[PDB]
């Protein structure tokens, strides 16, 4: 009984979940929807040398 | 083209009473941002260019006499006169300068009735 | 067997549920996955992004590039707006078709701050100071520099440095708005003046032009995913 | 700081009013690690005869001018030990660096947008057809985009607003890209690393990406100024490495 | 004081679209102008605006194509570019200024035209 | 939490050498400036998340993929069974949202609905048993049907799906069954290495078939069957990002587009929806 229990998404103002895995593929799981990385320096900030807003641009 | 018509085309009032011209446009010449009502009146009598007798609809030119007196508000305009002199023979119109084209009133004629 | 009992919502499919489901291929064998640069996490690494937004698009600017340029002139501007519009990042012919605006068009709620950088494209020669004024709703827009330096405003002097920053920020008695802008979650106007004018040497060509580019803050959030209103066809694509 | 100096192999660039360096989506070109290499026979890697600086043809920057787009690596198929590396393998893979230089003047003004689109896939002038190897890039050379339709039966759609991809030419800057502004900048550089899906390709039939450059706000001078304004790219293939050895394609 | 001197009577054949003028005593900056045609067959209506201080000028839309606008800084004197000279035409045409945003301060004195040939 | 949006630090009044408000976009730099940047602010504790605007929250939705009909009891063979070469480029909404992104990576979901209705004319039915479907899908290489009545149909390593009436739509799942690395949305590139032949994605594109037919004969009358294709893509991962289209889609084979305007058209530049008078705004 692998059975995972992980945390429901509620507002940030009995909130836990349980899971067991029923087939051998990983491509049978469900969904990977509480994954929340994010990392937007690599479009907005994808400069050689860094940048300081109170410092001038050049 | 905004219409700013007027009713009705004479009214041949007797000289010593009242007179109430009017003014209806296709749509409101109120501003609601500075709270102005864009319509002026004018006279023109023939032989000669027409003067600027009220702007705002409700402010009169200078030089003009206090007998014009300028109402009403939204669409619709009305100039009431107290006491007419036989030298008024005129068609008065109501221009509006709210958008474009410029569109002058339909005027109003003035007959003989005393 | 074990006696169960079946509830309201079986046999049914609903475009949004995360089941488990038989694989069609057991023990396939999936290729490595390597590094490829610019992965996407979020869509709001999206949003974060400057784009160009067209605010010269009247009648004839649309099909050219002239929608993207917004003109200054040098003479005695002083009563003159150099631009206006309305704040609607979702619904707005303005904010509508940008890399934000395509976004928050996925969704039907938004809520943050929104950046706005205005870039002056004239000669090094040319200055000038311009007004850039946000206005809350509730009142009507601003007809001149007197009634428009009463909201969050930005003075900009052209120089050295050629982008300003004006940063909208959330004043809302909502948390979120709709993208779908009503009379109800309004979020007032955007407008430019001259603070005191654009003034060139002997040489210097005496019109210029700037750019606007929009993008959202580090507290922009979008909700409620929907469809979006810009793409539909008649028949299968074949 | 405002100056800038780029060696590579036995060349070098001079810049004195540059902005800054853009890198590709935060990553630097690098060689093939052996954990991701598909191909078994050992590569080559001529990093000095290869990984230099090679200049494309200069353009002319008019006022009723578009753009210009050139697609790579297909723009240096007769640039140096580049191209016979690359008609003499099968597979080969390299990132780039691209330098843009335009000086004009400080009575001089317009604003250019540089960017470097991977997988510009392209759409015919005539739909319900389908391009030619031609329409899309010739050599060297620019292809310039136009104000209006093009009325072709096998080019390109080269409306410059919709940016020959069918979108809107305003969102190009997703991509890694940079502005010359004249009243502020001088040249554009990007350091682009090998974007693709597979860890080699062949680089005859494949347009990794493509340089678009287009002026969002057109040039403008006195009549006392020079009117002639050529805009110079210039491209140094970065980590270049070759696997298939075999005879020369296109002989 | 502001007195807007119009052109002389400039009556002639159809086909011979005439070029009618006014003169101005104010400052060409900032301001407006305008003709409109006077005929008592036809009321009164209106062609378009000059506006110098702001360089830009309007026409009315059954005029448009019919009319065009030009002013000299340097010359004080405003005139109107007239195209397809008909019989019908005939009007007294006037000069009209703008002292505020929108309304007309003064009046020119009228200029009449007789398409007869 | 995760991932909870920034906080606005309180700020005050400020006389400062040091402007954040002026930059420089000429480096391709988005500038990182705050509203306490420009003007004074209050401490607000932001309690918002960007969990519904992930790349596996915003795609993990089912949809429509491809509409197929066929007919049940008899005259050209080939209308008695469907057939399609799996693309996302027939409907429009999962290829503009799928066409988002350069590069794509994702185990899918495949539903199946199936619904039949009987046709008109002479000699009808009156009475039937339920109806039993097969979906079968073959791989690129594989022989394909050339009628419902086949030897094709035994399926000896072809997946297929069995599926009665009145039951649940059909559903699985199928991992990621590409050759190379990522899902190629977009190609600049040819089929063959002289630069001709085919360009496009389209070269890529080599996923298989899927053939979908009645197992009853009836004999009695004619029952037409119409076939609805569900895609739900979780465990996404996305790279290089594009810009939205713009041009109303035309093939499923190509990106050909007619030149579309970049946004609609407003009045002035100073319009803001209002019945805006002549005078220093507009003239
Ligand atoms: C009854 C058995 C049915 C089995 C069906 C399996 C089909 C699996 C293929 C679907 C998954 C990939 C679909 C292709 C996606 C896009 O075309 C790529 N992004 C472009 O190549």
């Amino acid at each position: 009984m692998g059975a995972q229990v992980s945390t429901q998404k509620t507002g940030a103002h009995t909130i836990h979940y349980t899971n067991i895995n029923y087939y051998k593929d990983a491509a049978s799981n469900s969904a990977n929807r509480q994954d929340f990385t994010q990392d937007p320096s690599k479009f907005t900030e994808p400069m050689k040398d860094v940048m300081i807003k109170s410092l001038p641009a050049l | 083209y905004i219409e700013a018509s007027q009713s009705p085309s004479s009214l041949a009032v007797s000289v010593g009473e009242k007179v109430t011209m009017s003014c209806k446009s296709s749509q409101s010449l109120l501003y609601s941002s500075n709270q102005k009502n864009y319509l002026a009146w004018f006279q023109q009598k023939p032989g000669q260019s027409p003067k600027l007798l009220i702007y705002w609809a409700s402010t009169r030119e200078s030089g003009v006499p206090d007998r014009f007196t300028g109402s009403g508000s939204g669409t619709d305009f009305t100039l009431t006169i107290s006491s007419v002199k036989a030298e008024d023979l005129a068609v008065y119109y109501c221009q509006q300068y709210y958008s474009y084209p410029y569109t002058f009133g339909g005027g109003t004629k003035l007959k003989i009735k005393r | 067997g074990l006696p169960t009992m079946l509830t309201p919502g079986s046999n049914q499919f609903l475009t949004s549920d995360d089941f488990q489901s038989p694989s069609a291929m057991p023990q396939f064998d999936v290729t490595p996955e390597m590094k490829i640069p610019g992965e996407v996490h979020n869509l709001m690494e999206i949003a974060e992004v400057d784009s160009v937004v067209p605010v010269n698009n009247t009648k004839e600017n649309i099909n050219s590039m002239e929608a993207y340029r917004i003109p200054v002139t040098g003479g005695d501007q002083l009563h003159t707006q150099v631009f206006g519009f309305q704040m609607q990042p979702g619904l707005n012919s303005v904010f509508k078709r940008t890399l934000l605006g395509e976004i928050l068009n996925y969704y039907a709620h938004w809520s943050g701050s929104v950046k706005l950088t205005f870039v002056f494209c004239g000669s090094a020669m040319a200055t000038g100071k311009f007004l850039l004024a946000y206005s809350p709703p509730g009142a009507s827009p601003p007809q001149n520099r007197k009634q428009a330096m009463l909201g969050t405003h930005v003075i900009w002097d052209v120089g050295l440095q050629s982008s300003c920053v004006l940063c909208i920020p959330w004043i809302s008695q909502t948390h979120y708005r709709l993208v779908q802008q009503d009379e109800y979650t309004s979020a007032g106007y955007v407008t430019c003046w001259y603070q005191t004018g654009l003034i060139v040497p002997p040489g210097a060509p005496p019109s210029c032009t700037i750019l606007c580019f929009a993008s959202a803050c580090n507290d922009f959030s979008v909700r409620m995913l929907r469809d979006t209103p810009f793409i539909e066809q008649t028949q299968l694509l074949q | 700081d405002r100056v800038r100096s780029i060696t590579l192999g036995n060349s070098t660039i001079t810049t004195q009013e540059c902005a800054n360096v853009v890198v590709g989506y935060g990553v630097w070109p690098s060689y093939l690690q052996d954990n991701e290499a598909t191909a078994e026979d050992q590569p080559t890697q001529p990093d000095v005869a290869t990984c230099r600086f090679y200049t494309l043809d200069s353009i002319q920057w008019q006022k009723e001018s578009d753009g210009w787009w050139w697609k790579f690596p297909e723009a240096l198929k007769n640039m140096g030990l580049f191209g016979q590396n690359m008609e003499y393998h099968y597979l080969g893979r390299s990132g780039y660096t691209i330098h843009v230089q335009c000086n004009a003047s400080k009575f001089h003004q317009g604003c250019l947008l540089v960017v470097c689109v991977p997988e510009a896939e392209m759409g015919c002038s005539d739909v319900e057809r389908e391009v030619v190897a031609a329409s899309l890039s010739s050599e060297d050379t620019a292809k310039s985009f136009s104000r209006t339709e093009s009325n072709g039966q096998h080019t390109v759609q080269t409306v410059v607003y919709n940016a020959g991809m069918g979108v809107g030419v305003g969102n190009l800057t997703i991509f890694p890209h940079q502005w010359i502004n004249l009243r502020t900048n001088n040249s554009a550089t990007i350091v682009m690393p090998y974007i693709n899906s597979v860890p080699m390709d062949n680089m005859f039939r494949h347009y990794n990406f493509t340089l678009m450059i287009i002026p969002f706000a057109k040039l403008e001078y006195t009549e006392q100024a020079s009117n002639y304004v050529p805009i110079t790219v210039t491209v140094a293939p970065m980590c270049a490495e070759y696997n298939g050895l075999r005879l020369a394609s296109h002989q | 004081e502001v007195q807007l001197q119009q052109s002389g009577p400039e009556l002639a054949r159809p086909w011979a679209s005439v070029k009618i003028s006014c003169q101005a005593f104010y400052t060409f900056s900032n301001y407006g102008m305008q003709w409109v045609k006077q005929s008592p067959g036809q009321g009164l209506e209106w062609i378009g605006p000059f506006y110098p201080g702001n360089a830009d000028t309007s026409y009315n839309q059954k005029f448009k194509g019919k009319a065009t606008l030009t002013a000299d800084k340097s010359s004080s004197t405003a005139y109107m570019q007239f195209s397809s000279l008909t019989s019908e035409d005939s009007a007294v045409y006037y000069c009209a200024r703008v002292v505020a945003t929108t309304d007309f301060d003064y009046w020119g004195q009228g200029t009449t035209v007789t398409v007869s040939s | 939490a995760v991932a909870r949006v920034a906080d606005t630090m309180p700020t005050g009044p400020r006389n400062t050498e040091s402007v954040p408000a002026l930059t420089a976009v000429e480096t391709g730099h988005t500038s990182q400036v705050v509203p306490g940047d420009t003007m004074q602010t209050r401490h607000v504790k932001n309690y918002h998340s960007r969990t519904e605007s992930s790349i596996e929250n915003f795609l993990c939705r089912a949809a429509c993929v491809y509409i197929a009909t066929y007919k049940s009891a008899g005259g050209t063979p080939t209308e008695r069974y469907a057939s399609w070469r799996i693309n996302t480029r027939q409907m429009v909404q999962l290829r503009r949202k799928f066409e988002l992104f350069t590069y794509l990576r994702f185990d899918m979901e495949i539903t199946f609905v199936i619904t039949s209705t009987q046709d008109p004319g002479t000699q009808l039915a009156q009475d039937m048993p339920v109806l039993t479907h097969q979906i079968m899908y073959i791989p690129p290489g594989g022989p394909v049907p050339n009628s419902a009545t086949d030897f094709a149909w035994q399926s000896s390593t072809n997946p297929s799906i069995f599926w009665t009436e009145g039951c649940a739509p059909a559903r699985m799942s199928v991992p990621f069954i590409s050759i190379g690395n990522a899902y190629s949305n977009f190609y600049d590139g040819w089929s063959h290495f002289t630069q001709e032949g085919v360009y496009g994605f389209n070269s890529l594109n080599n996923m298989g078939h899927i053939y979908v037919r009645h197992v009853n004969e009836q004999s009695l009358g004619v029952s037409t069957s119409t076939l609805r294709v569900y895609f739900k893509p979780k465990h996404v991962r996305a790279w290089v990002p594009r810009p939205p289209r713009l041009s109303p889609y035309v093939k499923s084979s190509n990106v050909n587009f007619k030149p579309t305007a970049v946004t609609t058209e407003r009045k002035d530049i100073n319009d803001v929806g209002t019945l805006r008078p002549v005078g220093y705004t507009n003239h």
